[PDB]
């Protein structure tokens, strides 16, 4: 005669840590399949975002001072930024300053040309080397 | 060892999975942990268990039947008098306490629920099958088991808690230890169903449907 799952979700609100539940009180499912302190908040994605305009990409030691005020790994930074151009190799973007609007028109330049090409594993373009 | 070719191989090889990982989970991949727990990640130094009480008593009209405990014992290493501290006592009224003591500190754990208002009743014997003996060296016995010491107050007479459902002796392998065996859990549902419980220095492992989980690593 008592509901678990509303329990849960109305405590989770009040009690869960901010990551942990959803603004409608559920569980974000993201955050329990990412270690420790490593899950990645939708904050600091318009954080990186905001970097690749600023100073440029490849630049992570410039941006990591700025956005990510100490600690993110240089190397998820490189690795998410594969996943804002929709390409596999971002060698051919290196040092280049990218607008939101335009990370968003290479993303989709990117992924329409993999699929025509049969390329695209994941959303992300396989660049032959 | 023609091996430069090899290293950027698996690193393109290494990359597909994030990218694999990162779109399942955009497309909701469900997390391990069940839907209707609850964990919370604090230090229990620093938790104002006034919110865990407000918040409970407020969704729930009850407050927890069974609480269990996991202390970290300084032999992650929180001083002996901060466990004792803990405002247990307000957290729950009526019905049982778990709390896995280690032998350096079983007599410790003892006079710990006693301080609590608990009393002695039951203890958990939980052994560890090879797989089907434990070697670990004792001071004066091998250990081949650690203990869950269980204590009750209040009126448990109610229907809502099962006499006489539950083993002593749980046989689990010592799966990813430090980590207590899953069958705890399901001697808990045994001892009283459907209930609302309590987790204290639980771990990721520990979360289980219903239980308000307070850990540090959460
Ligand atoms: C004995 S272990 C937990 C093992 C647990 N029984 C299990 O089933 O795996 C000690 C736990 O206490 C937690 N802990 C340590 N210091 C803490 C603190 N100050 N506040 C809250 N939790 C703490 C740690 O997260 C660690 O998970």
């Amino acid at each position: 005669p008592l509901d678990f799952t509303q329990y849960a979700k109305n405590m989770r609100k009040d009690l869960s840590n901010q990551d942990i539940c959803l603004e409608d009180g559920a569980l974000n499912h993201s955050y329990f399949l990412t270690k420790k302190g490593q899950y990645w908040t939708p904050l600091n994605q318009k954080a990186l975002q905001r970097g690749i305009e600023l100073f440029g990409v490849g630049n992570w030691k410039e941006i990591n001072y700025d956005e990510f005020s100490g600690k993110a790994n240089i190397v998820e930074l490189e690795l998410r930024t594969c996943m804002i151009l929709g390409i596999n190799d971002i060698t051919e973007y290196y040092g280049k300053k990218i607008s939101e609007e335009e990370q968003e028109e290479i993303k989709k330049s990117n992924i329409a040309k993999g699929k025509k090409e049969n390329k695209l594993k994941d959303n992300i373009y396989q660049k032959l080397q | 060892q023609g091996l430069l070719q090899d290293i950027e191989k698996r690193i393109l090889h290494y990359k597909q999975l994030f990218f694999k990982e990162q779109n399942e989970i955009a497309n909701g991949k469900r997390s391990m942990v069940p839907d209707n727990s609850i964990p919370i990640c604090s230090d229990v130094t620093k938790l104002n268990f006034q919110a865990l009480i407000d918040a409970q008593m407020r969704h729930a009209g009850k407050m927890f039947d069974v609480i269990m405990m996991d202390p970290p014992w300084q032999l992650d290493s929180l001083s002996d008098e901060k466990i004792q501290n803990m405002p247990i006592q307000s957290l729950q009224q009526d019905g049982f306490i778990f709390v896995w003591a280690i032998n350096a500190k079983y007599r410790v754990t003892i006079k710990m629920i006693e301080n609590w208002g608990y009393k002695l009743v039951d203890e958990i014997t939980w052994v560890k099958k090879t797989v089907k003996i434990a070697k670990g060296h004792g001071f004066y016995l091998q250990h081949a088991k650690e203990s869950c010491l269980i204590g009750v107050k209040g009126d448990v007479d109610n229907g809502r808690f099962k006499k006489n459902i539950a083993s002593d002796v749980i046989f689990s392998e010592r799966r990813g230890q430090s980590q207590k065996p899953e069958e705890i859990y399901q001697y808990i549902n045994q001892l009283c169903p459907n209930g609302n419980y309590l987790e204290i220095f639980a771990r990721r492992n520990n979360l289980h449907d219903n239980w308000v989980s307070i850990g540090n690593e959460l």
